Parts: C-alpha cells; structure tokens; sequence
C-alpha cells in the first residue's frame, strides 16, 4: 500500500474525507451514493493490500528466508499472482476514476458519477472469465490450504518462528495466514451487497440506474458460476 | 491470551454485520453505518481470563452453497442470529442454519441471539407485522426455539443503542472458551 491511496481512504466515509464546504453544497441523495461508492474503493484498497501481504511478506519471505519448496508454498497461497493481477488492474480503474473526477486545486474533493459502466468492464468479457476461472481454483485449494499451514506450523520450528516474527507487527492482527485466505474467499460475494446499495442511490440518471443494474446481474452470474465449480480439493 | 473465532450466522435481515461492526468500535456509527464488514481480532477479558476473538461474518454467502462452508472451519463459537422484528427469520432457524451448522462445525456451541430488541415496542413494527398476521418475537419464544435446537444459551441485544452487545460477545468468549 501507498502513502497517498491510504491518506487519501483514511476516513470512515466519503462525508468525513471531502472538505466541509464542498460537502455542503451536495444533495444528500449524492451523499450517500458518495459514502458507498468510497466504501467500495476503500475495501478494494484493503483487498489488494490482504494479497501483497500474501504475495510479498508470506510466501516471498517463505522462498527467501526459510528456502521452502516452490511446491509447498504454492499450496498455501494458490493463485496469488493470478488474483493480484485481477485486483490491482481492477483497483487502477477506481482509483483512476476517482482522480478524473477531483476539482482543481483539490486532492480530496471529487463527485463519482458513472460507476456502472467501469463495473460492467469488469465483471463482463475477458476480466469476467478470469475471475470465474481464478476463484473457482482458489476457492477449492482453500481447505487443503490450511490444513498444509496446520500442519507445518505444528512440526517445523523454523516455520513456527517465521510466522512469528512476520506476524508480529500491530499492523498485521487482523492478517495471518488462514486470516488473509478466508478474507480472499470472502471478497467476491461482497460485490453484490455494495452495488446493490450504490444502485438505491443511483436514481437520479436512468443510464447509471441501467448501468447499475446489468452490472448486479454479471456480478450474481459470476458468484454462481463460481460456487458451481467449487470442489474442497484433500491431500 | 489465547486465539478463538466466532463466526456470525442467520437471514440476510437478521443485523449480524450491524452487530458485528457496532461491537468492534464500541458505538453505532454516527455518520455512516458501513455495508459490508471484514473481520476484526477482538481483545477480550472475561471472568479473568485473556482471549483474541477473531470475528467473521457470512452475510452475502446465503446462496452460495459451496462458498459459504469455507468460513467455518475451526470456528470455536457460533451466534446464530434472527432478527426480533421478523418471525420469518426466527422459523428459518431449526430447518435451514442449525443443520447446516452441526455438519460444518459438530460439537461447537451455539448461542442463539435474538437481534433489534428495541423494535420489540416499536409502533412502525407493530403496525407492519400485523398486515400479515404477525408480530414482535417475543423473548419466550426465543428461549423455546434456543432450547429445542440444543443452543448453550439465549440472548437479546439492540446494535442501535448498544444494550446487551457486549454481553453476547463475552458470553460468546466464554463459550469458545469450554472444553
Ligand atoms: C494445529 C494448528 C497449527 C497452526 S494453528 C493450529 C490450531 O490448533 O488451530
Ligand atoms: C469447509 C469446511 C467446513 C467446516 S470444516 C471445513 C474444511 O474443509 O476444513
């Protein structure tokens, strides 16, 4: 994660991250759009740093440090470049929307009016496809994954005090390993619950209404695509 | 301090993220109540004794069958909420969450948590229930419904005003707790 993208989403809402007199001058219909569109951004931003912690500080300082078999490390994080991929190109497209929009003179103020074709994008075509196909493998290597950190935590010291001293840190308490895995699993059925919020809000302009709408749709095909193609894989 | 998790299940209206997220900042947020929760470790001491609760919720899951079972594994306690202003929630308990709940996660207690108490004397509520011959669980039929699915406990909170949240979560500490 990056200093300005965290300063940038340390608020707990859009309300309390733009300035009070360009807050003012907003419907409060436009506000709530706001604070859910920021709500989505902001658990993206989350999201993608839960996979660098994965990709970077776990299975990196595991190859590195500990000199871990490739075959073993890959069990405990499987598809891990895949799904960072996925999200930061996704998180690049927020990001990216949001600075289109800011005001000149402002690094904070910024009105997000058409989310729902950048939402189409991406759960649409190529993107869709490789989101289906990296979730369904991910999701069932997820068992098998933490079964393989139970048990070499358990029986190897080096492994038990590697996670120790990389798990340590204030900053990573809601992130060890089962931790990032299951909140990996979870983020896709999130998605339907934001833009379902972010379409009650979205009344005002019929074309972001539709857009909106299909994108819910893709969303929900997506997630039952991808249940259906779940098997817990056992070693 | 030893590690536990809980894990929050129940209907799509039963409040379990807005119970998650008002217990994990001590406060119903005053500006804007978030839609979706992550997860949180939470630092809790009950009857002397030091625990990190970890915390997790299932909302969004409820029609994925296949990706809704990867949030239970190791789950040390489980609340099991319905919603006091919606007797739909309270009849999907026995048939639906508690056999499902048993399978995932044998032996693992479970307290059943009836949610938005302060809706119980609320007029809105009433007059809405009423349209369609219902009304306001009341706390004996939680106690009965807790009771017929073999629940360790019965408890009532309100995420609104904060009354009975902590109480659930450290008698959920306590439960997570026991052999
Ligand atoms: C056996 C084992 C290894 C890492 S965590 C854990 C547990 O008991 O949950
Ligand atoms: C998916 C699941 C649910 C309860 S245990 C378990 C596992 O695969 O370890």
């Amino acid at each position: 994660s990056m200093e300005m993208d965290e300063k940038d989403f340390a608020a707990d809402s859009w309300s309390l991250a733009v300035d009070s007199s360009f807050l003012q001058q907003h419907k409060k219909e436009v506000m709530k759009q706001q604070d859910v569109i920021y709500e989505l951004i902001q658990t993206e931003l989350h999201h993608v740093r839960t996979l660098k912690i994965m990709t970077r500080l776990f299975r990196t300082g595991m190859l590195e440090e500990l000199h871990l078999e490739p075959g073993v490390v890959q069990g405990l994080f499987p598809c891990v470049d895949e799904l960072s991929d996925i999200h930061t190109r996704f998180l690049s497209q927020l990001l990216e929307r949001r600075r289109q929009a800011l005001c000149p003179g402002s690094t904070r103020n910024f009105v997000i009016h058409r989310l729902g074709d950048l939402l189409i994008s991406q759960f649409s075509g190529p993107s869709a496809e490789q989101m289906c196909k990296t979730y369904s493998e991910f999701c069932s290597r997820h068992s098998k994954a933490l079964k393989l950190y139970k048990e070499l935590y358990a029986r190897d010291k080096r492994f038990q005090q590697f996670i120790r001293k990389v798990t340590r840190p204030a900053v990573l308490k809601r992130h060890g390993v089962q931790e990032c895995i299951l909140l990996v699993t979870q983020r896709i059925t999130k998605y339907p619950l934001l833009i379902s919020r972010i379409l009650q809000h979205s009344h005002g302009i019929e074309e972001e209404r539709q857009d909106l709408t299909t994108a819910l749709g893709l969303v929900k095909e997506l997630l039952s695509n991808v249940d259906e193609g779940i098997y817990q894989l056992e070693k | 301090a030893i590690r536990k998790k809980l894990v929050i299940v129940g209907d799509g209206a039963c409040g379990k993220t807005c119970l998650l997220i008002v217990f994990s900042k001590d406060q119903f947020p005053e500006v804007y109540v978030p839609t979706v929760f992550e997860n949180y470790v939470a630092d809790i001491e009950v009857d002397g004794k030091q625990v990190e609760l970890a915390l997790w919720d299932t909302a969004g899951q409820e029609d994925y069958d296949r990706l809704r079972p990867l949030s239970y594994p190791d789950t040390d306690v489980i609340l099991m909420c319905f919603s006091i202003d919606s007797p739909d929630s309270l009849e999907n308990i026995p048939e639906k969450w508690t056999p499902e709940v048993k399978h995932f996660c044998p032996n693992v207690p479970i307290i059943l948590v009836g949610n938005k108490k302060d809706l119980r004397n609320d007029e809105h509520t009433r007059r809405e229930l009423a349209k369609m011959k219902q009304e306001p669980v009341k706390p004996e039929e939680g106690r009965d419904m807790a009771n017929r699915i073999g629940a360790f406990g019965y408890m009532e909170c309100s995420a609104k005003t904060k009354d009975g949240v902590r109480e659930v979560f450290e008698m959920a500490t306590r439960a997570a707790l026991q052999a």
